[PDB]
């Protein structure tokens, strides 16, 4: 009954799924990102690739954006319907760059007003 | 009529085959004395392309998918 980063993060995650967003790699997110028309992207934690995770951390020096790193990203996975394509196989929700400023178009959550404090310190 | 049997030529023709990288490192790199990420890909200079657009620099011409303009280097 207590708001968070990690409760927030669910109902940002699935506002950006409602209108589109969550940029799936590095592609197509290069134009938004030198447009600067994004302002809050999720990496996967515990990335295996020593060159992206550094030029992640490049690119967030370049505009000065903060990113998210948290663990047991499986409830993450659970909590966004992931399993896909009918019922077969079961993809993995790692990355995602959102686009439009921080809130898309759709709902307004105080979730937006707790990740912009975190975002803030 | 019989079968038309289109098959003198060619046994199995596929579709085409496309391989990409998992992360794609091509792109950006290091080692131009930046922290950040270094431009190697020439930056298209027309409006309705930009930064995230990567005219792929092979061994001749500019392939862009909308303008597609060509630079000689002789």
């Amino acid at each position: 009954g207590v708001m968070d980063v990690n409760t927030a993060l669910q109902e940002v995650l699935k506002t950006a799924l409602i209108h589109d967003g969550l940029a799936r790699g590095i592609r197509e997110a290069a134009k938004a990102l030198d447009k600067r028309q994004a302002h809050l992207c999720v990496l996967a934690s515990n990335c295996d690739e020593p060159m992206y995770v550094k030029l992640v951390e490049a690119l967030c020096a370049e505009h000065q954006i903060n990113l998210i790193k948290v663990d047991d990203n499986k409830k993450l996975g659970e909590w966004v319907g992931l399993c896909k394509i009918d019922r077969e196989g079961k993809p993995r929700k790692v990355v995602g760059c959102s686009c439009v400023v921080v809130k898309d178009y759709g709902k307004e959550s105080q979730a937006k007003d707790v990740i912009e404090e975190y975002f803030k310190c | 009529k019989k079968r038309k049997k289109k098959s003198y030529t060619t046994p199995k023709k596929n579709k085409h085959k496309r391989k990409k990288v998992k992360l794609a490192v091509l792109k950006y790199y290091k080692v131009d004395e930046n922290g950040k990420i270094s431009r190697l890909r020439r930056e298209c200079p027309s409006d309705e392309c930009g930064a995230g657009v990567f005219m792929a620099s092979h061994f001749d011409r500019h392939y862009c998918g909308k303008c597609c303009l060509t630079y000689c280097f002789n």
